[PDB]
């Protein structure tokens, strides 16, 4: 495990927003794309140097964007790839076949939030579209088809961050008014909504608008079984501490338990698409969840990124004081071994895992139950 | 020994940089300078002033209001050198106002 | 030494060169500042005189580049900088303060939380507040970079100071 | 309704200053005070376009940083 | 008229040619001409900051005004900021642009001063302490701690020291580097004044002659003392006469030794910051003559290049080989000991010996003063009679190659 800073020109010193991995291709090269406000959407190449330093070059650039971008985030095929800016529009891209080595195209146009945007969200198969705005709205969109087809409109507050349930059965949602919703497919309803719990003092559980981040993002656990919030509150005294909240799909309204984070308040939430076997530990109650077999995610806090296993309560993996303004986005390679950092002072910063480093992959994926 | 003398009286626009190559570090820009240069109070009593324009019953800040000024002057170091560059490439260096508005719609504004 | 002395007595930046610089107080022209490249054996220190012949032009450029005869004010030196105002205000209409504006906060907008803690969470923002205004004598502090290594609860021949660093940043479940 | 020339020629030099000139103009000076005000205008416009989004009545500072990126300029130290 | 526009041509000529023989050129015209002009062994590095800041001990030689002593601080770009790629100008095709941020000269602290100054010296051990000469019989001690900055509003100085010993003005002074409170003076009295202000009382201000020297026939032009030696020091008048003197020595009036130095009167002597068995005398023949302290009677070397007396002559606390000197030419010449006995072309000589290296005449008026940067390498600033101050470095491949 290394951390390179990023000191090379990402969008000519416009901060970071977004960055996505390419989800399709298992080979050690990788496509990466990025966002930020020069409206400019650079797409990189990136592996490990003859030294195992994750080493990037320019790809292509797209600037049909009028205004900035928030949000990036490929298929889970990873051929199309969205692309959301303030222009309040969500067109897609495929490659199509001076500075640009490739082109790549619009394929859809895809509007419904007439705001500016902040979170994306592809499908368990990339033919759904989940995307959080400003407009307190949730749009459900068919990637097939390009057209609206769901609008959720019980939020009071900014949107942060949407993901699609793995399984497919759940979308969950927060506002930034501390409330989190949890949305049915079939039903298309709030399923679950949570926003205070009692201990038994009752106190709303996330960070109110108060906070200096401009995002909540997180994500399902690839295995969909659990759920993870960043931005959490807990008040074991007079006090209020950062924290972030993990669910399982036995009970969505109790969370499982919680990471507290001292000092900086966490944003965004990853999980690594890749598997791997039980780690040898002692049969203790120290993991969060008893799995046979286990994953590794990313945590994006306000400056620093924290790691944990499916075995580990507290972090294997810290790393701080990295980029000098606060976080922005969190990627995972699909092979698990890049894991691209971006903040908000204008780079990123990568950090290279060798292979096995963080144990051997599953021969073959586990199946998930739609 | 040494002769002396009576002394005298004495009277392209955007520069946006390659995707490569680039690794400038400034550290200053990015902390505040906290360094306000400019009086408080006229300008906030003109904040106060032009909020009442457009609404009324509304509370700021301190906070708001000191960040309101770094953006103020950050936005006119921004359009001064743009300004400069201007009137260097318009052959001059006394500053005239028409320098202002072509560095404006340099930028687009 | 004062014994003996007694006794004895008895494209690329690094293809064009450093940066160059001029600038004369008389000039109406901008001081100049370029990297110069331009080759020339007429032009020695030898000969600082000597003509430049298909170099350039002996030739005025300080008039053309600024014929000023404009009011600049003189803004140079001498003037401006030690001018200064004072003056008094009002705020008590729309208090422009940290614990007026908490106070406007509070009352415009009423939520679910327990007056001892909003009077707390007053505090605990003022008191960063002031943090900050004492912090801010710190200026520029050139920050290094931290990075822990993969420690493992397998491995006990790492350092302790991680260990500890790390134990800092427990995980506290909930019953 | 008069404080439009609240902006002080001592603020302006050293503002000046600041950006490194050593000529002004005379008359610039409402010039940089109508650009100013247009600017201020901008920017807390669309603060209480959000504060009022934000279904809030007194706006915050992440009010002003986000109409700060919205017309497309960064922010230090505060975010 | 004829001389006033050859000046200006020969001055137009050298502005349009210094691009390609100066690396930095920093010119600024002065409220009134300075005869004294010296560094501040101090330099200032903000952290954060693309520049350096040093400052300047000088002079004001007004005939109706309160003469002033003057510090000023002086901004210099940094090191770090000598190697940046801003932008590019496909005009010049070089890393060129005017642009608008540069060093900038600043005046910090005026005192009023008796009359002229006629030379300025401070302590080598603490830049608090500086000595001034008056054109009046007393010798003056200003310290800018111990002094308001700004110039008292009463037109009569305020001296923290008065020193006695002389009968009129002079124009040599010089302090001990290694022997705290030791002045070396000279005046047209024929007389050379040692002063010790070590055991000056707090509260003191008259200071005693603690020695007297009259051996010179002369009038004394300049007293200096040796760099490394604690007791010796040699002396420069208008006798064309070498003089050496030991502290130690019993006898004022009796020299340790005395050797002629030209046929014309000499101006000032220079040691080498390094060695301690040379130093550099510069005449009214033209001539600038090097003495081996092993043996004075042979001239090491007589370099031949100015038109007219030499007034001042100063070695370099970078390079122990390196001197220049310059005079009422208005041309200040550089001139290295590694190039001595050195065959060149014709073509590189009609302008003289290839003892000298670099010439520099941007001067309107003759060069009243120089000094070189004890931190920064081949950094000088000069005076003109004209109130005229540059600071300017060369070309660097004129001494590096």
């Amino acid at each position: 495990m290394k951390v390179i800073t990023c000191e090379i020109a990402w969008h000519n010193k416009e901060p970071v927003y977004s960055l996505d991995f390419q989800h399709g291709t298992a080979g050690r090269i990788h496509r990466l794309a990025s966002a930020g406000v020069d409206t400019n959407v650079r797409i990189w190449k990136v592996e490990k140097g003859p030294d195992g330093k994750a080493i990037v070059e320019f790809l292509s650039n797209l600037a049909r964007h009028t205004k900035a971008v928030n949000v990036v985030r490929f298929s889970p095929t990873g051929e199309i790839l969205a692309s959301g800016g303030d222009d309040a529009v969500i067109l897609l891209w495929k490659v199509n076949d001076q500075l640009n080595k490739e082109n790549w195209t619009v394929v859809k146009t895809l509007r419904g939030h007439l705001e500016d945007v902040y979170d994306i969200c592809w499908a368990t198969d990339g033919n759904l579209m989940a995307s959080a705005s400003v407009d307190n709205t949730a749009i459900i969109w068919d990637v097939s088809k390009g057209q609206k087809i769901s609008i959720f409109n019980e939020h009071k507050s900014y949107v942060q961050g949407v993901t699609w349930d793995p399984l497919g059965q759940y979308v969950a949602t927060l506002s930034c008014d501390r409330v989190l919703r949890v949305y049915s497919i079939q039903k298309k309803r709030v399923a679950f909504n949570v926003s205070k719990m009692l201990s038994a003092r009752s106190y709303r559980m996330f960070h109110d608008d108060s906070m200096k981040s401009f995002f909540r993002r997180l994500s399902f656990t690839p295995d969909g079984s659990l759920l993870l919030t960043p931005a959490g509150c807990v008040e074991s005294g007079e006090n209020v501490m950062n924290t972030t909240y993990v669910f399982s799909r036995k009970n969505l309204k109790r969370p499982i338990a919680h990471l507290p984070c001292p000092g900086k308040a966490t944003l965004a939430v990853r999980c690594c698409p890749v598997y791997f076997e039980l780690r040898p530990v002692v049969e203790t109650g120290v993991e969060l969840m008893s799995l046979p077999y286990r994953l590794v995610f990313a945590v994006a806090s306000e400056d620093s990124v924290l790691l944990y296993d499916t075995q580990q309560s507290f972090p294997f993996g810290y790393v701080s004081n990295i980029h000098y303004h606060t976080l922005s986005d969190i990627s995972w390679s699909s092979d698990g071994a890049f894991l691209a950092i971006s903040s908000t002072d204008g780079y990123c910063s990568f950090v290279t895992f060798e292979k096995d480093e963080l144990g051997i992959p599953l021969k073959e994926k586990p199946v998930l139950n739609m | 020994a040494r002769t002396k003398q009576t002394a005298r009286k004495s009277t392209k626009k955007p520069h946006r940089y390659r995707p490569g190559t680039v690794a400038l570090r400034e550290i200053r820009r990015y902390q505040k300078s906290t360094e306000l240069l400019i009086r408080k109070l006229p300008f906030q009593r003109l904040v106060r002033e032009i909020a009442q324009d457009f609404k009324t019953d509304l509370r700021f800040q301190s906070s708001a209001v000191m960040a309101l000024q770094e953006a103020c002057e950050a936005y006119l170091v921004g359009l001064f050198e743009d300004t400069n560059l201007c009137a260097i490439h318009a052959k001059r260096v006394t500053i005239m106002p028409k320098d202002i508005q072509l560095a404006r719609r340099i930028r687009g504004e | 030494l004062c014994s003996q002395l007694d006794q004895l007595l008895q494209p690329e930046r690094r293809k064009f060169g450093r940066m160059k610089l001029l600038q004369f107080c008389e000039n109406h022209r901008p001081a100049y500042w370029g990297t110069w490249n331009k080759k020339t054996a007429l032009i020695r220190a030898r000969d600082p005189w000597a003509q430049d012949t298909k170099l350039l032009d002996y030739e005025v450029d300080s008039d053309e580049e600024w014929e000023e005869e404009e009011p600049g004010e003189s803004l140079s030196h001498s003037e401006g900088d030690d001018d200064d105002d004072m003056g008094e205000d009002e705020d008590e209409d729309d208090g422009f303060f940290v614990p007026h504006g908490y106070l406007s906060e509070d009352e415009g907008v009423t939520e679910e939380c327990a007056d001892p803690e909003n009077h707390k969470v007053r505090q605990k923002l003022k008191a960063k507040e002031w943090d900050e205004f004492l912090a801010k004598g710190k200026r520029f502090r050139v920050l290094q970079p931290v990075k822990i290594g993969c420690v493992w609860a397998a491995d006990r021949d790492c350092a302790g100071d991680d260990l500890k660093v790390l134990q800092q940043f427990a995980a506290c479940f909930l019953e | 309704r008069d404080n439009i020339q609240g902006i002080t020629k001592p603020a302006i030099r050293r503002l000046a200053r600041r950006g490194g000139v050593k000529r002004i103009s005379g008359l610039i000076y409402e010039e940089t005070r109508g650009v100013l005000k247009v600017f201020l205008e901008n920017v807390i416009r669309d603060a209480v376009t959000y504060t009022e989004h934000a279904k809030r009545k007194t706006v915050t500072a992440m009010d002003v940083v986000y109409a700060l990126k919205r017309q497309g300029r960064t922010l230090y130290g505060f975010g | 008229a004829v001389e006033e526009r050859v000046i200006n041509e020969e001055y137009k000529i050298w502005k349009k040619n210094t691009p390609f023989l100066y690396d930095l050129v920093m010119t600024h015209a002065l409220e009134w001409p300075s005869l004294t002009a010296q560094w501040l062994p101090d330099v200032t590095r903000p952290e954060g900051k693309d520049f350096s800041i040093h400052r300047l001990v000088l002079g004001t030689h007004t005939s109706d005004e309160q003469n002033h002593l003057v510090i000023a601080s002086v901004q210099l770009p940094n090191d770090d900021a000598q190697f940046d790629a801003s932008h590019y100008d496909s005009e010049k095709g070089e890393f060129g642009g005017f642009g608008s941020v540069s060093g900038k000269i600043e005046i910090e602290i005026k005192i009023n001063h008796e009359g002229e100054v006629n030379r300025a010296r401070y302590m080598p051990q603490n830049p608090c302490i500086i000595a001034t000469k008056t054109p009046s019989s007393d010798v003056l001690v200003f310290d800018y701690t111990k002094h308001p900055s700004k110039p008292d509003p009463s037109g009569e100085c305020n001296p923290d020291l008065r020193l006695r010993g002389h009968q009129k003005e002079g124009y040599g002074l010089s302090w001990n580097p290694n022997l705290s409170g030791h002045l070396l003076s000279a005046s047209d009295d024929h007389t050379i004044c040692l002063w010790d202000i070590s055991a000056v009382p707090k509260e003191g201000k008259v200071v005693d002659a603690k020695t007297i020297f009259t051996g010179h026939t002369a009038v004394v032009e300049d007293v200096s003392w040796h760099l490394l030696h604690e007791s010796l020091f040699g002396s420069v008048a208008d006798d064309q006469k070498l003089m050496i003197w030991d502290t130690r020595s019993n006898n004022t009036s009796k020299p340790s030794h005395s050797v002629d130095a030209h046929t014309a009167e000499v101006n000032c002597l220079s040691f080498n910051p390094y060695s301690e068995f040379i130093l550099a005398t510069g005449s009214a023949d033209k001539t600038v003559a090097l003495w081996d302290l092993r043996n004075l009677k042979l001239k090491l070397h007589s370099f031949e290049s100015h038109k007219d007396e030499i007034f001042q002559v100063q070695w370099s606390p970078h390079n122990e080989t390196i001197l220049a000197s310059s005079g009422t030419d208005r041309r200040l010449n550089v001139w290295d000991l590694s190039k001595i006995g050195e065959e060149q072309s014709p073509e590189d000589a009609e302008d003289g010996p290839p003892e000298l290296l670099f010439i520099h005449g941007g001067h309107t008026a003759k060069i009243s003063d120089f000094s070189w940067n004890p931190n920064e390498p081949w950094v000088i600033c000069s005076v003109s009679e004209d109130n005229i101050m540059q600071v300017w470095q060369m070309a660097e491949n004129i001494y590096n190659d």
